[PDB]
């Protein structure tokens, strides 16, 4: 029909979700440097 | 059966299922205990007096990573990627080699078992050295997975039958990922192969006293990261192929599909050092090219959320989908094989974030062997890998046995999928939050209640789900043997075509999937790739080999 | 409609993989950042150094406890730890903080974790081999180890203390 604005919410939470992490465990990694 | 005489593949493909499902049920008795366990609860006694030839914590972790993760996936990968292939090119699997791969499956199980029921096998399903196990488990255990090699074979055979039959011809969707799945499982299997062969089989018969513990666990991994995925791809497979025609929709890219399965034969072995970032003797630059590596093979998975997620959605749409939302509330969520798998997705960007984390080299020093671990794979192979095992029997056990599906069944299942799930969500959460809180994984942490005061809330999370997957697990039992013991035989249903989805390809497609069909020359790549992966690491490790004696700490 | 979403999907799918490996690409300079700091210290030394597991706390740097501790630079201390069956050697060890401890771990039997819980020492102790990790402690205290490696039945009781000196 039109631009996949479901599957592109979807991958948005992905990419939120692995920055939450990637950058939530980075800190952590130089807390504890 | 004039079923199983016109289609014997069925037959042994069940046999297969079964087997696989029982080795389910028994391994995931334990899991609801140790739940429990890492929320301080000792429930260990109430077993014990249940199961008696139960000795320790450890004996049940042991059997519940081997039932699980070990027999039950390599069992229904043997079924689906040996099946699905076979129907779609509606061509028989040699049957005698079919049947010989089950009773070796079998047969390597059974002798496998004993010395695992016997506390003979105390180790762990990564049984590293020096800790050392009973010959008959590292015996069982080798015939049980070269059953795989039979089953690469026959996959093989099939397609090199069907390319005779259609010169010229691209690989048909499925088939063309069980092939390079089997060719990538290959390719994987040889580290272990060479671990049991070189050192585990002549350790274990008494024909060496010593085994190189580092030189062990390299090879190991060599195998041990690639055959997640040997557990992940069935699933892939059915998700791509299958789950679109459930949720009312279409796959909306033949290429796309085939390019995600392309990368992981191309990058699924060669990673290993991810799990050995904490090791010594190993250079910290081939963990780094290691950790590179990794971080690409994520890159399929990416493809994969989107690719599905747009055929989810064109799906919702195709239903009647509304908005930016819509078309979620539009799928068929009154049917298990939709329902399953699509639960399983979502706890997986969990899970994939977490693998992500883990992958990132020094990142790794923050979780490794804590409970973190057990939270990310639990959303990865007991939370998509069994859901999706579970719902696909609506349709499969179905096509197998000619065995109709009540409604009351249909929701039962629903009910145990959910449950299932949730209580998937909140371990997820409770052995997420203790990791972090540095609690050790593999432990029997309720036997020291004091050494964790800081896991007050997360022990919490761990109890319930122990008690929701409790639940569920009966459920599925109960839900399960109710299926399997019924004598309604509809032998139509049987007969009834697997319901494949139908694909979506463009103009350009041709040219790029013709190339993807190249598999002789991206499969020697694929082999080139982990030569110089591993290649120079284990050269100077054979190159220094010093083995060490056995012991048994049990 | 459904050959027009295709071109669509086809479209957005690759401009979410050039975003993928930006992405990663960033991920990996933000790796390579960690691998030039004070921070790089924690990775286990490449080179191998082999020794008997046999013969560890009979003979060489391993056999007695009480010389652990050495000052091997100006500010620098090698510590000689052992990791055993259900234990550390030395318990507690002693070094001064703001000091660059040099550990060389191994074990005379199976495998152990040494996880020093607040910090990023996490290293796989091997039997016949030294794990080798550089540490900068800015914090005093009591630095409790964890075995994170299962060892054996009295695994979830081997913990350790390194008294960081004030
Ligand atoms: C099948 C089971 C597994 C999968 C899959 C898996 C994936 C990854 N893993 Fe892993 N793993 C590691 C890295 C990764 C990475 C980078 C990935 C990647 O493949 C993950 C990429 C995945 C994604 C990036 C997510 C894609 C999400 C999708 C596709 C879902 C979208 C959902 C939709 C679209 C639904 C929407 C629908 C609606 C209705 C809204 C590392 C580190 O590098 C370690 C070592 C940790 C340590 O030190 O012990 C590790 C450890 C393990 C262990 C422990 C082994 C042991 O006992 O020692 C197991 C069992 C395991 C299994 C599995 N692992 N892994
Ligand atoms: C009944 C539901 C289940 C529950 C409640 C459960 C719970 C747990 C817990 C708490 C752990 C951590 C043990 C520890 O660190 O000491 C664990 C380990 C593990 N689980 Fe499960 N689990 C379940 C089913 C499954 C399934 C279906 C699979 C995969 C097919 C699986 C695979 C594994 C593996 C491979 C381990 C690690 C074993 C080891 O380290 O030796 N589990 N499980
Ligand atoms: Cu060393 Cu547990
Ligand atoms: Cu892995
Ligand atoms: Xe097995
Ligand atoms: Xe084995
Ligand atoms: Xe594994």
């Amino acid at each position: 029909e039109e631009k996949p604005k479901g599957a592109l919410a979807v991958i948005l939470v992905l990419t939120l979700t692995i920055l939450v992490f990637w950058l939530g465990v980075y800190a952590v990694f130089f807390a504890r440097g | 059966s004039r079923v199983y005489e016109a289609y014997p593949e069925k037959k042994a493909t069940l046999y297969f299922l079964v087997l696989g499902f029982l080795a389910l049920i028994v391994g995931s008795l334990f899991g609801p205990f140790q739940a429990l366990n890492y929320g301080n609860v000792d429930a260990y006694p109430l077993l014990k007096r249940l199961l008696p030839f139960v000795q320790s914590y450890y004996q049940g972790l042991t059997l519940h990573g081997v039932l699980n993760a070990i027999v039950f996936t390599q069992l229904f990968a043997q079924a689906i990627m040996v099946y699905l292939p076979a129907r779609e090119l509606n061509m028989r699997p040699n049957m005698g080699l079919m049947w010989l791969s089950w009773w070796m499956a079998f047969i390597g199980l059974v002798v496998a078992a004993l010395p695992l029921l016997a506390n003979e096998a105390t180790v762990l399903y990564t049984f590293y050295p020096p800790l050392k196990g009973h010959w008959a488990f590292y015996l069982g255990a080798s015939v049980f997975v070269l059953s795989t090699w039979v089953s690469i074979y026959i996959v093989l055979d099939l397609w090199r039958r069907w390319k005779a039959a259609n010169p010229g011809k691209v690989t048909p969707l499925v088939t063309y990922m069980a092939v390079v799945f089997w060719l990538m499982w290959f390719l994987a299997s040889l580290g272990l192969v060479l671990e049991a062969v070189l050192f585990l089989l002549p350790w274990s018969f008494g024909l060496v006293e010593g085994v190189d513990p580092l030189v062990a666990r390299t090879l190991f991994w060599w195998t041990g990261h690639p055959i997640v995925y040997f557990w992940l791809l069935p699933a892939y497979a059915i998700i791509y192929t299958i789950l679109p025609k459930q949720a009312g929709g279409k796959l909306v890219s033949d290429p796309m599909a085939r390019l995600a399965f392309l990368l992981f034969l191309l990058l699924s072995t060669p990673v290993g050092f991810h799990h050995q970032f904490a090791d010594p003797g190993i250079d910290p630059t081939w963990k780094m090219i290691h950790s590179v590596l990794t971080l690409f093979v994520a890159v399929p998975s990416l493809m994969t959320a989107f690719t599905v997620a747009a055929s989810l959605e064109f799906a919702g749409r195709l239903r009647g989908g509304r908005g930016l939302f819509g078309w979620i509330r539009a799928l068929p969520w009154d049917n298990p094989a939709f329902v399953a798998p699509v639960l399983g997705l979502l706890g997986f960007i969990p899970g994939g974030a977490g693998g992500i984390v883990n992958a990132s080299f020094t990142l790794d020093y923050v979780v490794h062997n804590t409970a973190w671990v057990p939270g990310h794979f639990h959303l990865q192979v007991a939370s998509l890998v069994t859901l999706t095992a579970m719902g696909s029997l609506y349709w499969l056990l179905p096509n197998l046995t000619g065995k109709p599906i009540s409604d009351a069944q249909r929701r039962l299942g629903l009910a145990v999928v959910w449950l299932w799930f949730l209580g998937m969500m909140i371990m997820a959460v409770g052995l997420h939050w203790a990791g972090l809180l540095n609690v050790p994984r593999r432990a029997y942490i309720a036997q020291v209640p004091d050494a964790y005061p800081h896991a007050a809330v997360p022990m919490v999370f761990n109890v319930l789900a122990g008690i929701v997957l409790l639940v569920a697990l009966l459920l599925f039992i109960y839900g399960l043997f109710s299926v399997l013991l019924s004598r309604e035989r509809k032998p139509e249903l049987a007969e009834a075509p697997l319901p494949f989805a139908e694909v979506i390809s463009g103009p350009e497609d041709r040219r790029l999937v013709l190339a993807m069909d190249r598999i002789g020359f991206w499969f020697a790549v694929a082999a080139i790739l982990v030569v110089l992966a591993y290649g120079p690491t284990l050269v100077q490790l054979f190159g220094h080999l010093n083995p060490v004696p056995g012991w048994r700490l049990w | 409609d459904e050959h027009k979403a295709h071109k669509a999907i086809l479209a957005y799918e690759k401009g979410w993989l050039a975003f993928s490996l930006a992405m990663l690409f960033v991920f990996i300079a933000l790796i390579a950042y960690t691998l030039a700091t004070h921070t790089a210290g924690v990775i286990p030394a490449g080179k191998l150094e082999r020794v008997d597991p046999t013969t560890v706390r009979q003979e060489g740097p391993w056999a007695d406890p009480a010389q652990a501790v050495v000052q091997t630079g100006p500010n620098q201390y090698t510590v000689y730890v052992l990791a055993f069956a259900f234990g550390y050697q030395p318990n507690p060890i002693e070094v001064p903080q703001g000091a660059e401890i040099v550990f060389k771990i191994t074990s005379p039997d199976v495998i152990h974790g040494f996880h020093v819980e607040g910090t990023n020492i996490n290293v796989e102790v091997l039997p016949g081999e030294v794990s080798t990790v550089r540490y900068t402690f800015k914090r005093p205290g009591e630095y409790r180890i964890i075995c994170n490696q299962y060892c054996g039945l009295g695994h979830q009781n081997m913990f350790g203390t390194i008294v960081v000196k004030e």
